[PDB]
RNA sequence: UGUAACGGGGCUAAACCAUGCACCGAAGCUGCGGCAGCGACGCUUAUGCGUUGUUGGGUAGGGGAGCGUUCUGUAAGCCUGUGAAGGUGUACUGUGAGGUAUGCUGGAGGUAUCAGAAGUGCGAAUGCUGACAUAAGUAACGAUAAAGCGGGUGAAAAGCCC
RNA sequence: CCCGGCGAGGGGAGUGAAAAAGAACCUGAAACCGUGUACGUACAAGCAGUGGGAGCAUGCUUAGGCGUGUGACUGCGUACC
């Protein structure tokens, strides 16, 4: 338990190297509506793969 | 200090600095260790060291031509206006007129001039006479400091 | 063409034409000085010395200015004794411009 | 007048090769090290890798005096909780004979950065043939 | 008549702080820190100055010791050499003469190799 | 043209709002956009809005064109903290940080 | 805990003995430049020095001389909206505390000189007050009675409504 | 007027000598936290500096070299009270 003595803002920071998180780069585009999505999920309007399958 | 004798926490076990006051100089809001008291400055001066000063200073007026000594000197009615256009003859603006018969119509036309103090022969003063540019003394004047420095 | 010099306490490998600061001379501040405690003058061939200084040999200097230098802190400290001592310094020179290696 | 250091890009760098075959020891190791390091050179500047390459050849046939074939003793720990590992300088031969070389020039160079950096110039040997024929690696005796 | 000492004490501090300006973390932001730096600069500063002129004399001396030792003479020898020749020639200069003019300083070895 | 825009008081600290706004740098604004919209953040619903606010802002009253728009510079810096107590054991009493962030963006072509 | 009784590498001399000569080697001494204290001294003169000798590590502590801060007099003077104080750089400058000049910010005060008086200088006191760090985006989110789905409102719904 | 939820908040417009005087409002220091540039930094051990010092980036001039910024390597060096 408990610092002996605090760490810097060097520290912190090479702590903090890791803790940045990823985008998607990887958007796809629906066949019909052209609408873009994440993969394998619908889309907001209520498409997958160029079948409307939701009301 | 307004507040209590209260000791703020107890002498030990708490991690703080042990406190005894709330009023204590260290801490902010009521302390001040060596506080103030009206005190008279009035310090001494021995007669014969002030009269020696005076006829010090009143001597080097003579030497620098400070000191304008002149007869009967006296304005016409209580009017600032007559005396400032008299002095303007005179080569006089900063100046100490030193008289023997203190005359209210010059007392008087000399208050609201700011370079222009008339002092009775009696009430003459060390800072006075070096402070103004030049002493205008009235003959009476002389005869009166001379007898009082003597 | 280059030759060594002794001038203020210390020596100097010299050439011709150059610029040289050294330790403060008593002399004006546009005016001339003739080392005539010149060590070694180098050629095609070389007239080192078997005794103190050459023979013939006068190095030829007009002084070009006379500054002080950096200023450098000194910095006395005795830890744990309550002592510490602070002092400046700029020390004085002489630019000297060669004009002759005879 | 600042004085002269030697800038590396400037740096002049020799090949050499030494047969070490009946050399003492540290008598070799020393020479070597005088050379790595660049002591022999005129230009010499403590900051600047100024020596020169060394080619050492035929390491194992280098030659101790006394006992120190059977006595000299070379220790190493292999940072575990009892791990002290010995080896005489007969079985470092048999083994790894070039490290009888590297051991005892490491020692003699100065530790650190450019110690290091001065010690990847030297190219120990335990044959004969050297794969350095292209850099034109004159002889030093 | 009170004093307020803002305005001072900053300018005191900030002087420090401006000659702790490129010391690692605290020591050049803190002031409490900044301080104990500036002044072991200041020791090791006037340290060095001594330091210097040992360290050079090593560096000519070596300079020397390889240049004459390449010619096939000693240093200790060779400066023997030059003091029984009465020559006054300083190791800063031999030093760099050993390293520039090389065809010159062949001629101090064998001027030496005389005594 | 840069054309800022900023959310000031944003209730969500600096180092997680700092976090989203490392995704977006020199990045166009169609392609920012989009990476906001599946960021599973609550920073990335934050710093969108005021992009979404910048692309406007720069549209109606500068610039114009939202083809030839990057951000340019993105940042986010501390604001105020609002103090709270949150009481604990034993009698012992913390003052919890409410922190904010100052979220700026600039849409520069 | 590990070679661990040359600092190490490594050495039959790089070991011991004896003799010699070199040489390295300190802030010692010398050289060159600079400052200061003290005694002389030609007797200068009221002290600069042809000098001349010599000091000059320093805690407790004694003695000497200074810088700077706010305030009072000199000042109804002097400086300032053609930019004060303050803040922030830069460049000079004194042995030092410091000082001067000035770019930017600032937007109304400032103050020479020689005197006078002090709430006159901070790094420490588990000092005092405020601000802000660190641990750390970490522990935790308060009974292990339990949720699930459909619809509604809504910028948004695991939690609100039916 | 615009973005947003008729939001907060912001950008314009306008007022003003001034809006980094916009009510969290004169000046706006420091700690602390960022963003952008230059240089260094992923085989190197330790009060993190100081002597020495390559390179790169730089403003200048100029055909001279500097001044800065950084600081690979390297000698010495265990904070203060
Ligand atoms: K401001
Ligand atoms: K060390
Ligand atoms: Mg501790
Ligand atoms: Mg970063
Ligand atoms: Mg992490
Ligand atoms: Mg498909
Ligand atoms: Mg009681
Ligand atoms: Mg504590
Ligand atoms: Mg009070
Ligand atoms: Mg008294
Ligand atoms: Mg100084
Ligand atoms: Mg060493
Ligand atoms: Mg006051
Ligand atoms: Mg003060
Ligand atoms: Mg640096
Ligand atoms: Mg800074
Ligand atoms: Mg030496
Ligand atoms: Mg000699
Ligand atoms: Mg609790
Ligand atoms: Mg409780
Ligand atoms: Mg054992
Ligand atoms: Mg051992
Ligand atoms: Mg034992
Ligand atoms: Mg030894
Ligand atoms: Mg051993
Ligand atoms: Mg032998
Ligand atoms: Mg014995
Ligand atoms: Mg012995
Ligand atoms: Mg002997
Ligand atoms: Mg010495
Ligand atoms: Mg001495
Ligand atoms: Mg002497
Ligand atoms: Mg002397
Ligand atoms: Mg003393
Ligand atoms: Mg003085
Ligand atoms: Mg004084
Ligand atoms: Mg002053
Ligand atoms: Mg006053
Ligand atoms: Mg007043
Ligand atoms: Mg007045
Ligand atoms: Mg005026
Ligand atoms: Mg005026
Ligand atoms: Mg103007
Ligand atoms: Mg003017
Ligand atoms: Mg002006
Ligand atoms: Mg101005
Ligand atoms: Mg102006
Ligand atoms: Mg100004
Ligand atoms: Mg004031
Ligand atoms: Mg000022
Ligand atoms: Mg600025
Ligand atoms: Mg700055
Ligand atoms: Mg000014
Ligand atoms: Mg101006
Ligand atoms: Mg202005
Ligand atoms: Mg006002
Ligand atoms: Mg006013
Ligand atoms: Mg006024
Ligand atoms: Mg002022
Ligand atoms: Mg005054
Ligand atoms: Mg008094
Ligand atoms: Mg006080
Ligand atoms: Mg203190
Ligand atoms: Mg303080
Ligand atoms: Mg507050
Ligand atoms: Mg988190
Ligand atoms: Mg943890
Ligand atoms: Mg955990
Ligand atoms: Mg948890
Ligand atoms: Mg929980
Ligand atoms: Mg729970
Ligand atoms: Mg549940
Ligand atoms: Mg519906
Ligand atoms: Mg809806
Ligand atoms: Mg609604
Ligand atoms: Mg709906
Ligand atoms: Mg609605
Ligand atoms: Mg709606
Ligand atoms: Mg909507
Ligand atoms: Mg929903
Ligand atoms: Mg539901
Ligand atoms: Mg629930
Ligand atoms: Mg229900
Ligand atoms: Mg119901
Ligand atoms: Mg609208
Ligand atoms: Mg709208
Ligand atoms: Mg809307
Ligand atoms: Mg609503
Ligand atoms: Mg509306
Ligand atoms: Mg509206
Ligand atoms: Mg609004
Ligand atoms: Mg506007
Ligand atoms: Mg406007
Ligand atoms: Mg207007
Ligand atoms: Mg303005
Ligand atoms: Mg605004
Ligand atoms: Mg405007
Ligand atoms: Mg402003
Ligand atoms: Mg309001
Ligand atoms: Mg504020
Ligand atoms: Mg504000
Ligand atoms: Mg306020
Ligand atoms: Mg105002
Ligand atoms: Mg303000
Ligand atoms: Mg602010
Ligand atoms: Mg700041
Ligand atoms: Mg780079
Ligand atoms: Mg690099
Ligand atoms: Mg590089
Ligand atoms: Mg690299
Ligand atoms: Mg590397
Ligand atoms: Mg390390
Ligand atoms: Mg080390
Ligand atoms: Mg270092
Ligand atoms: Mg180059
Ligand atoms: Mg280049
Ligand atoms: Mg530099
Ligand atoms: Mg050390
Ligand atoms: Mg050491």
């Amino acid at each position: 338990a408990v610092q002996q003595n605090k760490p810097t803002r060097s520290k912190r920071g090479m702590r903090r190297s890791h803790d940045a998180l990823t985008a998607v780069t990887s958007l796809s585009v629906d066949k019909t509506s052209g609408e873009k999505h994440l993969r394998h999920h619908i889309t907001a309007d209520g498409y997958y793969r160029g079948r409307k399958v939701i009301a | 200090v307004t507040g209590s004798g209260k000791k703020p926490w107890r002498q030990k076990g708490t991690g703080r600095a042990r406190s005894g006051s709330i009023k204590s100089p260290i801490w902010r809001s009521g302390g001040v260790t060596f506080a103030a008291r009206p005190q008279d400055h009035s310090q001494k001066v021995n007669k014969k060291m002030y009269r020696g000063a005076l006829k010090s200073i009143l001597s080097e007026l003579v030497r620098q031509d400070r000191l304008i000594v002149v007869e009967k000197f006296s304005v016409e009615a209580p009017k600032t206006k007559l005396l400032a256009q008299k002095l303007k003859d005179m080569a006089l603006e900063d100046v100490l007129i030193i008289t023997g018969e203190l005359d209210e119509n010059l007392f008087l036309a000399a208050r609201n001039l700011h370079k222009v103090d008339v002092r009775d022969a009696t009430g003459i003063d060390p800072v006075s006479l070096i402070a103004f540019d030049k002493v205008v003394m009235t003959a009476d004047a002389v005869k009166q400091v001379e007898e009082m420095l003597a | 063409m280059y030759a060594v010099f002794q001038s203020g306490g210390k020596q100097h490998r010299v050439s011709e034409g150059q610029t040289v600061r050294l330790e403060k001379l008593d002399i004006a501040t546009g005016e001339t000085v003739e080392f005539a405690e010149v060590l070694m003058i180098a050629n095609g061939e070389e007239v080192k010395i078997g005794v103190p200084f050459v023979d013939g040999g006068v190095i030829k200097a007009e002084v070009v200015a006379h500054g002080r230098g950096e200023k450098v802190k000194i910095v006395k400290f005795r830890r744990r004794k309550h002592y510490r001592k602070q002092q400046g310094h700029r020390q004085w020179f002489t630019d000297v411009k060669i004009t002759g290696i005879s | 007048m600042k004085t002269f250091t030697a800038k590396p890009e400037t740096v002049k760098r020799d090949w050499y090769v030494v047969d070490a075959t009946g050399k003492t020891l540290g008598r070799l190791a020393t020479e070597l090290a005088r050379r790595l390091r660049g002591k022999h050179k005129a230009e010499y500047t403590p900051h600047v890798d100024t020596g020169d390459y060394i080619i050492v050849l035929n390491a194992d046939k280098v030659a101790v005096t006394g006992n120190k074939r059977t006595d000299k003793v070379y220790y190493h720990h292999t940072g575990h909780i009892g791990g002290i590992k010995q080896a005489t300088f007969e079985e470092m031969i048999a083994r790894r004979p070039e490290r009888v070389i590297e051991i005892a020039v490491k020692g003699m160079l100065p530790k650190g950065p450019l110690g290091r950096a001065m010690f990847r110039k030297l190219k120990v040997y335990a044959g004969n043939e050297h794969n350095h024929a292209a850099q034109q690696p004159q002889v030093l005796d | 008549a009170r004093v307020k000492r803002g305005v001072i004490a900053r300018a005191r501090h900030k002087k420090i702080l401006k000659q702790a300006k490129g010391y690692y973390g605290a020591r050049s932001r803190v002031y409490r820190v900044a301080f104990q730096a500036v002044i072991k600069a200041g020791q090791y500063a006037y340290r060095d100055r001594r330091q210097r002129k040992r360290q050079f004399r090593q560096l000519w001396i070596a300079r020397i010791n390889a240049a004459a030792r390449q010619n096939g003479i000693s240093y200790s020898k060779f400066i023997n050499g030059l003091k029984k020749a009465s020559v006054e020639i300083d190791r800063k200069i031999l030093a760099d003469i050993a390293v520039f003019d090389k065809v010159a300083f062949t001629a101090l070895v064998e001027k030496a190799k005389a005594a | 043209m840069e054309t800022i825009a900023k959310h000031r008081h944003a209730r969500s600290s600096a180092q997680k709002v700092r976090l989203v706004a490392d995704l977006i740098r020199g990045k166009k604004v169609s392609q920012a956009l989009d990476i906001l919209t599946y960021t599973n953040k609550k920073a990335a619903v934050l710093v969108k809005k005021v992009l979404e606010s910048a692309i406007a802002n720069a549209e109606h009253n500068d610039g114009a064109d939202i083809d030839d728009l990057k951000v340019t510079k993105i940042f986010v810096d501390e604001g105020p903290s609002m103090k709270r107590i949150m009481p604990r054991a034993k009698g012992r009493a913390d003052r919890i940080l409410k922190r904010t962030s100052h979220i700026t963006v600039v849409v520069s072509d």
